[PDB]
């Protein structure tokens, strides 16, 4: 059995909310490695099919329900389950489609989406990019009973991949950076639904780079700069690790300690 | 994939007030010493400096060497090989500090002055210890956000939470590479702490003594630890109306969690 967070939009407040990530963040790291203060996740190359996946069942208003299915190496959401089916985004390599075999073994309808779950591929399909889709609780109910109905037919392709974009970010990008898990944090404290600044999306972006820079510094110190952006767009560079501690959550393990 | 292979970057080393080290008047004769001095614009090699795999900074060829290993000789620039060996080593911590491990001492700038020769103190983690390897030569400005979603805040001497008004009375502050908060309008003034007792109020005095109680640090947790202390910043009794900003040991609850918004 795989572990099981649970978070409703019902009565979301900033605290469920802090605590559902602080929960989500519990289940990924093992705490055993931390570099530059910052956790790093489990080496996929010899990890257990059995601490593999955690998941985290999501529930609206509606009382409607959808099991999303973290991959605990990268926090990448793989699948979902919606009532007895369930969607697996499309496999990038054999070893992980091997691995999506253990996940939701009870459903009757395993489906396999034809497209993966980057970026670019739901923005295309979403028709919209991630700067254009607006982010809150009132676009996570939205987005649980889109991906609930998309089990019985009613719901459109693009509404899925905006749907994905959505669950996506404040879960798995929300557990990555304190900096976009307060982002989130601010659009319920004010009930606002508002797409991602330019800081946001670029911290989503850089996550494979920052993990690697990081993790082979030489003493907190980068060989090459890690360029982001502020929220008004200004761009800035990175040199150091100090800087990054009280904004990153987890890193992707690149190599081992020396 | 492998073990990880740390590099060597060339970097400048910016500290107390922002200034960096400095190999003075551009000369690498054995013995040169080391300064604060206005950072460049520039390749001028006597201020960028090549972080070695075995523990050792060289500007221009030559490693940064301690004078001795007593509290007050100063550093110096010399020949890696003539050099006593372990006079050259010096590990960089994530808590901007330099350490020469082997005396323990601390590298320091005990005075804010441009062209102040670098010396090696006893360690108290203080702004006058506090260094950081980047390229970067302008300190980092954001905005705090606490407690309640409210802004950190200054007035004068002063400073509290307070609702986030986009423009207000500079809530905006700037980060020193020395490990000083200092308010964006008025930067030769630091966020300070008089004592290091369990709940002396935090208040805005000037940076002049770049004491301990001046240099904080933000934790992965989202506290903002002070260094010599161990004591984080805490808003008294989760209460933003009294308008006191407070030293206070870790428990971690909302009032002593805080995000730089930039
Ligand atoms: C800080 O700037 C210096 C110079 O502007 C950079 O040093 C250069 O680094 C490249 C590749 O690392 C070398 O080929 C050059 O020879 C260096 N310049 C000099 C001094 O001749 C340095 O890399 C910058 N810091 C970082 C890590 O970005
Ligand atoms: C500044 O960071 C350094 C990290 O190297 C801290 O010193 C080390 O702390 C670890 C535990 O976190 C110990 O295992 C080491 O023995 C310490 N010394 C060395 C040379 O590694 C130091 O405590 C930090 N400063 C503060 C007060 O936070
Ligand atoms: O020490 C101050 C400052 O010196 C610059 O070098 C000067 C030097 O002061 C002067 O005597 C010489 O004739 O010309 C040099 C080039 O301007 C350094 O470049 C600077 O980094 C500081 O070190
Ligand atoms: O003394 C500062 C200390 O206050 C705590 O809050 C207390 C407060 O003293 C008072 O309102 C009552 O005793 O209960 C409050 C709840 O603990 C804070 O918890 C602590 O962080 C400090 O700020």
């Amino acid at each position: 059995q795989y572990p099981i967070i649970n978070f409703t939009t019902a009565g979301a407040t900033v605290q469920s909310y802090t605590n559902f990530i602080r929960a989500v963040r519990g289940r990924l790291t093992t705490g055993a490695d931390v570099r530059h203060e910052i956790p790093v996740l489990p080496n996929r190359v010899g990890l257990p099919i059995n601490q593999r996946f955690i998941l985290v069942e999501l529930s609206n208003h509606a009382e409607l329900s959808v099991t999303l299915a973290l991959d605990v190496t990268n926090a990448y959401v793989v699948g979902y389950r919606a009532g007895n089916s369930a969607y697996f985004f499309h496999p990038d390599n054999q070893e992980d489609a091997e691995a999506i075999t253990h996940l939701f073994t009870d459903v009757q309808n395993r489906y396999t989406f034809a497209f993966g779950g980057n970026y670019d591929r739901l923005e295309q399909l979403a028709g919209n990019l991630r700067e254009n889709i607006e982010l809150g609780n009132g676009p996570l109910e939205e987005a649980i009973s889109a991906l609930y109905y998309y089990s019985t037919g009613g719901t459109q392709l693009p509404t899925l991949a905006r749907s994905f974009i959505i669950c996506i970010q404040m879960i798995s990008e929300a557990a990555r950076f304190q900096y976009i898990e307060g982002e989130m944090r601010t659009r319920i404290r004010y009930n606002r639904r508002s797409a991602p600044d330019p800081s946001v999306i670029t911290l989503e972006n850089s996550w494979g780079r920052l993990s690697t820079a990081i993790q082979e510094s030489n003493q907190g110190a980068f060989a090459s700069p890690i360029q982001l952006q502020r929220r008004n767009g200004s761009k800035f560079s990175v040199y150091d690790v100090s800087i990054l501690i009280p904004i990153i959550a987890l890193m992707v393990y690149r190599c081992a300690p020396p | 994939a492998d073990v990880c292979m740390d590099p060597e970057p060339i970097v400048r080393i910016v500290g107390r007030n922002g200034l960096c080290v400095d190999v003075r008047d551009g000369r690498f004769h054995n013995g040169n010493a080391i300064q604060l001095w206005p950072c460049k614009s520039n390749t001028d090699a006597n201020q960028l400096w090549t972080l070695k795999r075995d523990n050792t900074i060289r500007s221009n060829g030559k490693c940064l060497t301690t004078y001795g290993y007593s509290p007050g000789v100063y550093v110096m620039i010399y020949d890696c090989n003539t050099a006593a060996t372990d006079a050259t080593r010096w590990q960089i911590w994530d808590n901007g500090t330099i350490i020469n491990p082997r005396s323990s001492l601390v590298l320091a700038a005990t005075s804010g002055n441009s062209g102040t020769t670098l010396t090696v103190q006893t360690n108290i983690y203080a702004v006058s210890q506090g260094w950081l390897p980047t390229n970067n030569t302008q300190p980092f400005v954001t905005t705090i956000v606490g407690l309640y979603g409210l802004c950190l805040q200054a007035n004068s001497g002063q400073v509290w939470i307070e609702d986030c008004s986009s423009e207000k009375a500079e809530q905006q502050w700037a980060l020193y590479a020395d490990g000083s908060i200092r308010p964006q309008q008025n930067r030769d003034n630091c966020l300070t702490s008089d004592s290091n007792i369990r709940e002396t109020v935090v208040k805005i005095l000037s940076c002049g003594p770049a004491s301990s109680g001046q240099r904080w640090m933000f934790k992965n947790d989202g506290t903002i630890l002070n260094l010599y202390s161990g004591l984080v910043l805490d808003v008294r009794a989760s209460d933003p109306s009294l308008k006191q900003i407070i030293l206070y040991p870790l428990h971690g609850d909302p009032n002593q969690i805080w995000l730089p918004l930039f």
